[PDB]
DNA sequence: CTACCGATAAGCAGATCTCTCGATTGCGTAT
DNA sequence: ATACGCCTCTCTGCTTATCGGTAG
RNA sequence: AAUCGAGAG
């Protein structure tokens, strides 16, 4: 940034040779597009651009306190009788030639000193870029914050306009197929999410899943047992469904509230 | 019962503020304006343009 | 149709569908003198037959109560007379499209 | 590497700013010329960059 | 998500159902029993909280499934509550009924057969049969005779359902719409109203004790009084026991199972289970498994998880009470019963109010007694909860962020890529024969190496990571990437590569904040080879509203071949030209190369051979594909002697022609540009574009013809050769504006900003004339002289009371700022642009302001001519209590600089006191922005809840998600904004008619379609509108409806909208012109054919954006009606019947004067007694009688008749009646508090006296003025018990209460100036029944008004409908913000669906088939309470019930299926 | 006459875009 | 030293008290 | 993990 609140990212830090050089054989070390002034309306640039350039040539520094200056004394007519007795342009302007062709520009460019600050936000601490890596707890969705390899936010509002899009493979692809997809088991008896458990395997049986809310006790080849032996038969018609993981995490805290979640499976 | 003025007419207010921009409508050259910065400290500008003839209103930023 | 100048007492309004299969209409000469439907933001309400209604619905599918539903207490059904379960015919004047035809039922 | 500005206030040197340089000195060229800085953003020389313009650590 | 692994089974619908406590010992894998969370050792106990039942904990496998902590799912645990406790969420449920519910018969307190009628009509609401619902209370003709009414009432009922079943109008599931709900709703809302409303049973009428609520956990109950006592003998405050209400309820349940059975389900129950009274009980807690309850290990920090605190906290009071209860059994043996059992029942019972406290803390922090510790509804209710943070949006994977730096070198559909993502992003990629050239090479490449490969996934599933191997390693697995499978499990897949994300691949910018569609589309990638910042060309500026001053965007990576083709054709950029909310194009060339265009443009611009051939290649590289002939085609050129010279225009023709299709003709444009013709010379005809068969004849290219600009050349280009084509001018443009000006520089400088000698003496010379308009206008707002002196006393003394009155503050700071204007005005249009010393177009600043590449007129002119006057919200600078507007100034100063006119100009620097006011006005600026900031949206969160699920079609229809319609036809064309531009342009689509012609090809557009019998109806409907029109809209009749409503426009040729139609036919009429009018309209017709909105088109997502996004550019609130945001939380966010500021709109015959509107205005306004005493003089006399004589002084009566229309005889009746009765009553009431010119009678005035006396409680006196009507006085009496009164104050506040006339709910009527040439009244007040009485003055056929509840009241539902749609299109006209009247006309029958008038908020939302919206809406509780009562079974159609579940939505793509064709 | 209602007046529940860093997180009794 | 027990400035609606109108 | 402060758009 400028002392005048231009501020502006570095886009490119463009060759010296590709750079316009001017008829005195100095490129610019700051190219500042002539668009940013009608808008913002920071003369003082201007004038500072002047008034900088004249006091490097002739080795003096001016001041530039506020209302030195008067609508008769302008800082235009100072700073360019000073810029005319070096034998520079009275209005600051300056012969420059194109340095990527060869040929000299169309009009005089306006050329300067002025004084440059450089600003804190360098942009290695902006960028971030994640694949797969460390996800949350119970939701099984990517972790918050740059500094930790997290993922960022889908919102309510970026939904919203993929939903507008018609864009609906793109939505489910981001909201679901690439933050918490999971391929869970579901009773297709009961209608349970997690009632269900992965029987525990025996010396020759091969484990299966089997559903806990659908199982009646042995004591009360269709029997499974448990990691505490207590064995029981119960129905196996449970399958395997795609659903996020957060679905899970809900329905548990639903059953927290004595309310139950009845999913009903479409094949049967 | 005073005596300043104390009603301001609709006729008797001139708003003021002629630019020479076109209408978009019929095309007389009075367009009176007023700038109102939005949408940030940095963001561009933006003009009420506003017709005296067909009083056309037109709000564009550039 | 009923119409009273004043108000209306209880021990009248307790008969109004005490009658079947008829039908009494009770409006008021006060907050008449004007027709609701010569108001130029009123569209023209038409009352629909069974006979197209039935067609409406086999044509987009449609249940009784999934159409855009009018008030039985609003005054254009008042006006008209309309029951329940007859639709109506609007024919609303677009700003954009001009004439459209939109139907409501009464529920 | 800092620098005093060639243009300042009176009071720059009376609050002996000079004692901690904010910024550098730079020839700056208003021109349309790279097509890289139209909204906001800015051109570098890179031969400046790498001759110690706006360094910091 | 792999798609290599499909899934058969899928969640159709789900349904809210109670957990019972035998069900949960049923599922349960473990009981807890001791909060021993963690013993010595560091390990958990066995059956405590963390035990190894519910999941596996750190390193030890699960007691119950035996497997990892990775790979147990986590199994369900509980904890045995020793009493039942009311769950806090059914609670006020439970206390309703048991308000209403008698102990003794255990029936409810109503009338059974009233009960039986319920029962009845909820059974007929749980099928689609609402209208026998009120046919039942019909049914009318004591044991016997209920019992006979009774079996009438349910017979009927069950013959008409059975009629319905029979004839298809219901099924066995029954049909729930959201009419049938909100029935239903208001049916079980009045019968709990009607239960609860009894003071004595009717089945055995014995009275049964009240109930007082103290808050949750506690009901007490109240003993009866004698009366009651006698009663329930002659029929022959105390805690209450949680299980002796359970029995209570147990047995009210089971008895009146009945209707309990239809009052708690709203579908036929196809299980006919009974409704259990345990269901409010938890007599068992579930506790969640340590999976979801784990602990946060940070560091040493390994704090205990709130969930085990909780439930430790309950386990300890239960242990505690089963500690005690032993204890009363050994002490009830030893029978104390009145000094140790009565102490143990008291810690008894304070320790169940413990245990119940615990769990209802447990469930719900808000009501805990005695920072919180949050509980399950805090974990769900707001934004921080569950649903609106991990299911309405969660934290993705393959997403990368960084800021975004311009390119004007990739092509307007790319993004740069830094390498740096271009390692990381990765795209599953199964090989093929097609594949095993490149898939092998990113292989051999590997993770580092671009383009390269990170992961290889094999054909069972095992992962390979390529990130530690050799480059031995990488060719030996590359070798192997495509071997056959001697494994024939998985003989049907093939490898997957995690190739790098190459340059064919596609992305998904995004830049919050999100408001509309196109701030999200889809992106080519263009992989670049140096920086770290995502690179993104100008064009992408209007739609993202960003800039390149450190915004840093969104970028995400799709996985998935559907979600590519998704982003490359339905999001991709290039379908975003124009925006949905208006039309208007969004995307264009912003600043540099519009300045570049303008000088290139120019006739001064000429160019060799060598500099035309390569300007042309420079920006076409046929290498590339934008040119469509293989080989660079170029023009003579324009001069030949003495050498060649080809021109800028030229340049412009030859890009068109290398990038426009052959086989095509070229655009024939006639347009304008900003750049007027006087800024060129003379006679010239530089404004004037000009395109003929693809060459620019004419005119600078502007920034109306690239940019935001309609009818310019880009969007012509657009809607002749579609987008793609259009994609590529803009691209080729910013490469020719580019490399134009690198070679030709654009610049700016102190010489541009300057003027002439004469140009600034002119600027001096009208400056001098204001040295005295502040002056004038002082002299004038005080009423003064003219040419007084700015230090005459009186008009200093006028001016401090104008000072202190801020509305004449106000009129001074208006007036004056009028005549500063106009100076300011005279001041700019003389010295610009004639007083310049560089003009355009060599003056860049004038350059970029005429051509709108950046800045305004009003800058330039700030720059060079003027600051002007500075306004802070609509009056000037802030003046001091002083009269002093600054220190510099002199007190009450009547100049024009003292009050914020700044004479200076940027460019010579402004005055230290003008330097002030311009940064009390900057300030201001930030402030509004500010606010801005603060208060924005959530209108279009409100607005996009509801309608996110309402989609065009494949009936046309526009409808919501479940599928109850909300419009027949999308704004009643279902032509889409996106292609109706156009339409209308019938010159250009008569000019390109040929192209137009190519375009839509009516060859292969005919064999498909039907182009008779379209035509022909529209042709007879034509007719009979032709023949009638001329007669009003109640006395038309509709033989003939409009043609949209009989054919479906996308199949039936000339079936098209009824203004279309009549808008071509006139065009065809009023010009003829070699193509023949036939061909011209069947044009037309397939362009209209063509120009329809898709089935599944989101048009409540779109309405909802382009109602909300536009509505943040007008909540600044600068300038009594309420606008913007305000005025649309009225409309649509609260739909209040109490509009803040309610008006009437009351036209006028156009034979009343007006003069004699104006008198109609006075004889209509109120006026209270205030508005016409002068003063009143109360003389107290205590000297026992404490007389207190008043004196009210009125205005003269030839001031306040004329003013007011009020007569002496109507003022009297006033006095005599109203205000005297008032004054009494304050004095009385004032006196309650306070205890703890001549009367020459003529014997009329006598009568009157004694009349008043006789009916006033104080007065003794009373005289009017009959004769003058001047004055009133009366003498109030009083008594000397009474301490004293003001009597002023209490007669100024009657007087203000007092009303003289006054028609009911008008303050005012203000006749204004005509709009639009109508002669309007409008009244501060909406009451329709009062100016009807007027005909004579208004025209009562146009009377509306602003209120939409009063309109929906006196004129129905669809009056009310349309007043919405004006009312919501009135806020954005008066910002001059352009949204498509079929999006408002979509949000207003949205609205208006229910014949009532509802609003996007909660309450507006309570009948809907899906209760995940509402869920995720907010308030989860209580529409998650409210959905478990009813057992409301959803079918998961909204698009947040599918998110929910995670089921591919409905609308768009998901609006159909795809089937295969097997052919075998 | 008598419930029976009811127009006030009064109490109560919920919202008010994304991102990056650092600093700090509590105290009285009794063996 | 160390383990038990604990603390002054918004704005829509929906829902209820309270001391009196209101048909038969 | 909650707050506090600082900032970026
Ligand atoms: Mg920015
Ligand atoms: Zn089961
Ligand atoms: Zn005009
Ligand atoms: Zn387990
Ligand atoms: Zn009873």
């Amino acid at each position: 940034s400028s002392r005048h609140g231009q501020k502006g990212v570095c886009s490119r830090k463009w060759p010296t040779i590709d750079m316009p050089f001017s008829e005195t054989g100095i490129q610019p070390d700051i190219i500042i597009n002539p668009h940013a002034f009608p808008s913002r309306m920071t003369i003082g640039m201007f004038v500072e651009s002047l008034a900088g350039k004249a006091g490097a040539l002739h080795g003096i520094a001016q001041d530039s306190t506020p209302w030195i200056f008067n609508e008769d004394d302008t800082p235009a007519d100072y700073f360019g009788e000073q810029l005319a007795k070096a034998g520079y342009n009275y209005h600051g302007n300056e012969p420059m030639y194109s340095g990527a062709t060869g040929e000299e520009l169309r009009a005089d460019i306006y050329v300067g000193v002025v004084y440059y600050q450089r600003l804190r936000h360098m942009v290695n601490d902006k960028f971030q870029v994640r694949s797969t890596g460390p996800v949350n707890s119970l939701t099984m969705q990517p972790v918050k914050g740059r500094k930790r390899h997290g993922g960022i936010r889908v919102g309510e509002m970026e939904r919203d306009a993929l939903i507008g899009h018609g864009t609906s493979f793109l939505l489910q692809d981001r909201l679901l197929n690439s933050s918490d997809y999971t391929q869970a088991s579901v009773c297709r008896e009961c209608g349970s999410i997690l009632t269900t458990q992965q029987s525990v395997p025996r010396i020759g049986s091969i484990s299966t899943v089997c559903c806990r809310r659908c199982s009646m006790r042995f004591e009360d080849s269709q029997i499974w047992e448990d990691g505490q032996g207590n064995k029981f038969v119960g129905g196996n018609e449970t399958t395997t469904v795609a659903i996020p993981f957060v679905l899970k995490y809900l329905d548990s805290e639903l059953s927290a509230m004595g309310i139950r979640l009845r999913y009903n499976v479409e094949p049967k | 019962k005073s005596v300043v003025k104390t009603s301001l007419k609709k006729n008797e207010l001139k708003d003021g503020a002629t630019i020479k921009e076109k209408c978009p409508q019929c095309g007389n050259e009075e367009m009176n304006y007023h700038t109102l910065q939005l949408r940030s400290a940095d963001e561009g500008a933006t003009v009420f343009y506003t017709c005296t003839s067909c009083g056309y209103k037109f709000r564009t930023n550039n | 149709i009923f119409v009273y100048q004043n108000n209306i007492t209880p021990s009248a309004m307790k008969l109004v569908p005490s009658i079947p299969p008829a039908t009494i209409e009770t409006f008021n000469e006060a907050a008449l003198v004007v027709n609701i439907t010569h108001h130029e933001l009123v569209p023209k309400h038409i009352r629909l037959s069974s006979d197209e209604k039935r067609e409406l619905l086999k044509r987009y599918r449609l249940k009784e109560s999934q159409l855009p539903r009018i008030q039985r207490a609003d005054p254009v059904a008042l006006y008209l007379g309309l029951k329940r379960g007859e639709v109506v015919k609007i024919i609303r004047k677009s700003e954009t499209s001009g004439r459209y035809a939109s139907y409501r039922i009464c529920m | 590497t800092g620098q005093t500005p060639i243009v300042k206030a009176n009071l720059y040197d009376d609050y002996g700013m000079d004692n901690f340089p904010n910024g550098f000195n730079a020839v700056v060229a208003v021109i349309s010329y790279t097509g890289y800085d139209m909204d906001d953003a800015m051109i570098i020389n890179k031969s400046a960059d790498e001759r110690g313009f706006g360094y910091g650590t | 998500m792999d798609i290599s692994k499909p899934v058969g089974s899928e969640i159709t619908s789900v349904d809210f159902g109670i957990l019972t406590a035998k069900e949960i010992r049923n599922l349960s894998a473990k009981q807890i029993t001791n909060p021993t969370v963690l013993d010595n050792l560091g390990h958990p106990v066995s059956g405590g909280l963390y035990d190894l039942a519910l999941g596996a904990f750190l390193r030890n496998l699960c007691s119950t499934c035996g497997l990892d902590e990775k790979f147990c799912p986590g199994h369900q645990g509980h904890i045995e509550l020793p009493v039942p406790c009311y769950n806090p969420l059914f609670f006020n449920q439970l206390y309703i009924y048991l308000r209403a519910s008698c102990l003794f018969c255990h029936h409810f307190r109503l009338k059974s057969v009233e009960v039986h009628r319920y029962a009845c009509k909820l059974r007929l609401l749980q099928y689609g049969l609402i209208d026998e619902s009120y046919k039942l209370d019909e049914i009318t003709l004591s044991s016997t005779l209920l019992n006979e009414l009774k079996s009438k009432r349910s017979e009927y009922v069950d013959m008409a359902i059975a009629k319905a079943l029979s004839d298809g109008r219901t099924t066995e599931r029954g049909s729930f719409t959201a009419t049938v709900n909100d029935e239903r709703k208001k049916l079980v809302h009045e019968f709990h109203k009607k239960l609860l409303s009894r003071g004595k049973c009717d089945n055995c009428g014995m009275f049964s004790p009240k109930f007082r609520k103290d808050g949750f956990t506690k009901i007490f109950e109240t003993a009866l009084n004698e009366k009651q006592i006698t009663n329930n003998r002659v029929k022959g405050s105390t805690y209450i026991l949680s299980t002796e209400v359970k029995n209570i309820l147990d047995t009210v349940f089971r008895k009146e199972q009945c209707v309990l059975q239809y009052v708690f389900h709203s579908r036929p129950n196809l299980s006919r289970k009974l409704v259990k009274a345990d269901s409010f009980f938890m007599d068992v807690l579930v506790v969640p498994p340590t999976r979801f309850r784990l602990p946060s290990k940070l560091g040493e920090e390994v704090h205990e998880n709130s969930q085990n605190q909780l439930l430790s906290k309950v386990l300890t009071t239960s242990l505690l009470i089963r500690d005690l209860n032993d204890d009363l059994s050994k002490l009830q043996k030893d029978k104390v019963s009145l000094e140790d059992r009565r102490v143990i029942f008291s810690r008894l019972m304070n320790a169940f109010v413990t245990i119940q406290n615990d769990v209802n803390a447990f469930i719900d922090s808000t009501k805990a007694q005695g920072v919180p510790i949050p509980g399950v509804k805090q974990a769900l209710e707001k934004k921080e909860g569950l649903f609106r943070k991990h299911m309405m949006g969660k934290r993705v994977n393959y997403a990368a962020r960084s800021v975004i730096s311009p390119d004007p070198n990739i092509e307007t559909n790319e993004i740069g890529v830094p390498p740096v993502f271009a390692v990381k992003l990765t795209y599953p990629e199964p090989v093929t024969a097609y594949n095993i050239a490149e898939l092998r090479q990113a292989v051999i490449n590997g993770p580092d190496k671009w383009p390269g490969a990170t992961q290889i996934q094999n054909e069972d599933g095992s992962l390979v990571s390529l990130i530690g191997m050799s480059v031995e390693q990488r060719k030996a697995l590359a070798n192997q990437l495509l071997t056959p499978s001697s494994n024939v499990s998985t003989h049907t897949l093939n490898k997957k590569v995690y190739r790098h994300i190459k340059n064919r691949d596609v992305v998904l910018m995004n830049r919050q904040p999100t408001l509309h569609k196109a701030s999200m589309m889809g992106h080519k990638v263009r992989v670049l080879p140096n920086e770290k910042t995502l690179r993104l060309h100008y064009a992408n500026t209007g739609a993202y509203n960003a800039d390149f001053d450190g915004d840093e965007m969104n970028m995400h990576f799709p996985q998935n071949e559907n979600a590519r083709a998704e982003a490359l054709n339905l999001a991709n950029t290039d379908s975003q030209y124009l925006t949905p909310t208006s039309g208007s194009p969004v995307r264009g060339l912003i600043q540099d190369h519009i300045s570049a265009g303008v000088w290139l443009t120019s006739k001064d611009s000429f160019f060799t051979r060598e500099q035309y051939q390569q300007y042309i290649y420079g920006c076409i590289r046929p290498e590339d594909g934008h040119t469509t002939r293989s080989k660079i085609v170029t023009l003579p050129p324009t001069i030949f002697k003495p050498y060649p010279l080809w021109t800028g225009k030229q340049i412009i023709t030859t890009v068109l022609l290398n990038v426009t299709p052959p086989d095509m003709p070229g655009i024939n444009l006639i347009s304008k540009n900003k750049i007027k013709n006087e800024y060129w010379g003379k006679g010239s005809l530089e404004n004037e574009v000009l395109f003929k068969d693809g060459a620019l004849l004419c005119g600078i290219l502007d920034k109306s013809q690239y940019g935001a600009s309609k009818y310019g050349i880009v969007h012509s280009l657009h809607e002749v050769y579609g987008p793609e084509v259009a994609a590529k001018v803009l691209s080729v443009l910013g490469r020719l504006f580019t490399n134009y000006i690198t070679a030709t520089a654009f610049t700016c400088g102190m010489d541009d900003l300057r003027l002439t000698a004469e140009g600034n003496k002119w600027r001096t010379d009208i400056l001098k004339t204001s040295v005295d308009t502040g002056r004038e206008a002082a002299a004038e707002v005080t009423n003064l002289d003219k040419d007084t002196p700015a230090d005459d006393p009186e008009l200093l003394k006028r001016l401090q009371e104008i000072l202190r009155d801020n509305n004449k503050s106000g009129i001074l700071d208006a007036v004056t700022s009028s005549k500063v204007n106009a100076i300011t005005s005279q001041v700019v249009s003389k010295c610009v642009p004639d007083g310049t010393m560089k003009k355009f177009p060599c003056n860049s600043m004038q350059a970029m302001a005429l051509s709108g590449a950046k800045g305004s007129n009003v800058n330039v002119s700030q720059i060079m001519c003027l600051l002007g006057q500075q306004a802070l919200e609509g009056r000037r600078v802030p003046v001091m209590v002083s009269g002093k507007t600054l220190p510099s100034f002199k007190p009450y100063e009547t100049d024009a600089m003292a009050g914020g006119y700044v004479k200076g100009r940027f460019y010579s620097g402004i005055k230290p006191q003008e330097y002030y006011f311009h940064c009390m006005a900057g300030r201001e600026g930030l402030i509004d922005t500010a606010v801005k900031t603060s208060r924005s949206g959530y209108l279009q969160r409100c607005l996009t809840k509801q309608l996110e699920g309402v989609h065009v079609s494949y009936d046309n229809s526009i409808r919501d998600a479940d599928g109850t319609l909300v419009q027949f036809m999308y704004g009643g064309d279902a032509i889409d904004i996106t292609k109706e531009s156009h339409m209308t342009q019938f010159e250009f689509c008569l000019d390109n008619y040929y192209a137009l012609l190519k375009k839509y090809n009516p060859s292969a557009l005919i064999e498909h379609l039907d182009v008779e019998s379209a035509l022909k109806y529209s042709k007879k409907t034509l007719k009979y509108r032709k023949k009638h029109s001329k007669e009003p809209h109640y006395k038309q009749s509709v033989k003939y409806d409009p043609v949209l409503a009989k054919y479906n426009p996308a199949k039936y040729l000339g079936s098209v909208s009824e203004n279309f139609q009549d808008k071509l036919e006139s065009f065809l009429d009023k010009n003829s012109k070699g193509v023949n009018e036939k061909k011209f309209r069947a044009l037309m017709q397939l362009k209209y054919m063509r120009s329809l909105i898709n089935p599944g088109e989101a048009v409540g997502i779109i309405a909802s954006q382009s109602v909300g996004e536009p509505s943040t550019q007008m909540t600044l609130n600068t300038f009594n009606v309420t606008l913007g945001i305000p005025r649309l939380r009225e409309i649509v966010m609260t739909a209040s019947a109490a509009i803040k500021t309610p008006q009437m709109t009351l036209p006028i015959w156009n034979d009343v004067s007006d003069e004699q509107a104006d008198t109609f205005c006075k004889s209509i306004s109120k006026v209270l007694l205030s508005e016409v005493i002068d003063k009143v003089i109360v003389t107290e006399t205590t000297g026992a009688a404490r007389s207190y004589v008043i004196h009210m002084r009125f205005f003269d009566n030839n001031e306040y008749s004329e003013e007011y229309d009020v007569s002496k005889e109507e003022l009297q009746n006033v006095i005599s009646n109203q205000f005297i009765h008032l004054l009494e009553a304050a004095i009385v009431k004032e006196i309650k508090k306070q205890k703890r010119a001549n009367n020459n009678m003529n014997k009329v005035q006598r009568d009157r006296q004694s009349a008043i006396i006789s009916h006033h409680r104080f007065i003794t006196k009373y005289n009017f003025d009959d004769e003058s009507g001047k004055w009133c006085e009366f003498k109030l009496e009083l008594a000397a018990d009474t301490e004293k009164l003001l009597m002023v104050n209490i007669v100024e506040e009657i007087c203000r209460k007092s009303i003289i006339r006054q028609i009911p709910h008008i303050d005012r009527c203000v006749h204004p100036e005509p709009e639009n040439g109508k002669r309007v009244l409008v009244t501060e007040g909406v009451n329709f029944q009062a100016m009807w009485d007027q005909e004579a003055f208004i025209d009562v056929d146009g009377i509306t008004s602003n209120d939409v509840a009063a309109v929906l009241k006196t004129y129905g539902v669809e009056a009310a409908r349309n007043t919405i749609v004006n009312e919501i299109n009135n806020v954005f006209s008066r910002y001059a913000i352009s949204v498509s009247f079929r999006h408002l006309d979509l949000i207003a029958d949205m609205m208006t669906r229910q014949g009532t008038y509802l609003a996007f908020n909660r309450q507006g939302m309570e009948t809907s088939t899906s209760s995940f919206m509402k869920m995720s809406y907010e308030t989860t509780c209580q529409f998650l309470t409210k959905a478990v009562l009813d057992n409301e079974r959803e079918q998961l159609d909204s698009p947040s019930a599918r998110i929910v579940v995670g089921k591919l939505n409905n609308v768009g793509t998901g609006s159909f299926d795809v089937l295969a064709k097997v052919p075998n």
